[PDB]
């Protein structure tokens, strides 16, 4: 199976730069392009452009041009992305994908790494405060992330083993700052008779946490 | 530059039955060799871009038969017959033929699965919360098709509410809504009940979801 595996998510500051790295494995790295793609906020797909990562020669999109500059480090099968003085509409998910070469005929972005979400803001990073949801047949339990930055966040309940009836909600805004949220739904009659804690970690400000959902 | 257009942003399907996803391109895609350079490409809710089909009619390893591509010249269709829960997402156009490489905007799939009302749970901000200063209200409504749906909040009806979607479920085809009030503790602590009134096409009046702040 062909894996990529690019690089965490990147808080970078107005006008710095930043480079992403997407690692292959489960063929040979130097025989096929590496190609690039920017994905933004609203879902759109750009191709950014390709490296050869044999020779060497890439060839890039008019519109990255003088923005991305792609590398290769054949000893660690590692293809590099390097973004220049970076504003905020350089702020998006970036992918790389390979595309395959056979008997003649390409297959262009046949399979893609996970992404790598890049934030282009001058805020510094704040540590999350997690609140537990207590309630006022089956009964919903709740957990509030508030006011943390930059994404992402990790959540899981009983530390991950409880993971059906859950919905962790999207990240959103509110003046510079994220706020996530997750309900899990059991029946009455496992809880409050059986424990369930929160377990948020929030690696960019190097925080971990657990809260025990309390009756009121 | 090659424009792809995708014209219709989304297409309700209830499942056992065909789609065709049309995408046109500013010029056509044949090339000398005989292959048409028109690519499919589908991203799942909370995944990575995965490559469908290839050179406009030939399927991607792992692609269910279900799937097909056809087209002239200009205009191309991806035919998928019986739709399946696990169909959902964003399904991209893109040319391969010409410098620089684009892609259409993306017609987002939805399965039309039966109505099902909003299960709706209303949870009053935690102790941890007012201890630091300020207030959220969080309103989950969890598990409901369509996804159209207005949520109002009263409280003795106001604004500084943060709201936040999931992606169609997967495995059961619904929508879920997290609505979360944020106040102030001087603006909390000041008014008595909160409610969480919900329009949604399968209701006579709307569902509501209430608290009073001394009351448990």
């Amino acid at each position: 199976e062909v894996q990529l595996l690019e690089s965490g998510p990147e808080l970078v500051r107005l006008g710095a730069s930043v480079k992403v790295s997407c690692k292959a494995s489960g063929y040979s790295f130097t025989d096929y392009n590496m190609y690039w793609v920017k994905q933004s906020h609203g879902k759109s797909l750009e191709w950014i452009g390709y490296i050869d990562p044999y020779n060497g020669d890439a060839s890039y999109n008019q519109k990255f041009k003088g923005k991305a500059t792609l590398t290769v480090d054949k000893s660690s099968s590692t293809a590099f992305m390097h973004l220049n003085s970076l504003t905020s509409e350089d702020s998006a998910v970036y992918y790389c994908a390979r595309t395959g070469y056979y008997y003649g005929r390409s297959y262009a972005m046949d399979y893609w790494g996970q992404g790598t979400s890049v934030t282009v803001s001058s805020a510094k990073t704040a540590a999350p405060s997690v609140y537990p949801l207590a309630p006022v047949s089956s009964v919903t339990l709740g957990c509030l992330v508030k006011g943390y930055f930059p994404e992402p966040v990790t959540l899981t309940w009983n530390s991950g083993s409880l993971s059906s009836g859950v919905h962790t909600f999207p990240a959103v805004l509110q003046s510079d700052l994220y706020t996530l949220s997750s309900s899990v739904t059991v029946t009455s009659s496992t809880w409050p008779s059986q424990s369930i804690t929160c377990n948020v970690a929030h690696p960019a400000s190097s925080t971990k946490v657990d809260k025990k959902i309390e009756p009121r | 530059d090659i424009v792809m257009t995708q014209a219709a942003p989304s297409v309700p399907v209830t499942p056992g039955e065909s789609v065709s996803i049309s995408c046109r391109s500013s010029k056509s895609l044949l090339h000398s060799n005989g292959n048409t350079y028109l690519y499919w490409f589908l991203q799942r809710p909370g995944q990575s871009p995965q490559l469908l089909i290839y050179r406009m009619s030939n399927l991607a390893s792992g692609v269910p038969d279900r799937f097909s591509g056809s087209g002239s010249g200009t205009a191309f269709t991806l035919r998928i017959s019986k739709v399946e829960a696990e169909d959902v997402g964003v399904y991209y156009c893109m040319q391969h033929l010409e410098y620089p490489y684009t892609f259409g905007g993306g017609t987002k799939l939805d399965v039309k699965r039966a109505d099902a009302a909003p299960t709706v749970s209303i949870f009053p901000p935690s102790s941890e919360q007012l201890t630091s200063g300020g207030a959220s209200v969080v309103c989950f409504l969890n598990n409901f098709y369509p996804k159209d749906i207005n949520v109002k909040w009263k409280i003795d009806r106001q604004n500084g509410v943060l709201n936040s979607w999931t992606d169609q479920d997967s495995k059961d085809s619904t929508y879920s809504m997290s609505s979360t009030l944020t106040l102030t503790k001087d603006e909390y602590e000041r008014h008595n009940s909160y409610t969480c009134e919900a329009t949604h096409k399968t209701s006579t009046s709307p569902i509501v979801k209430s608290f009073n702040r001394n009351e448990c």
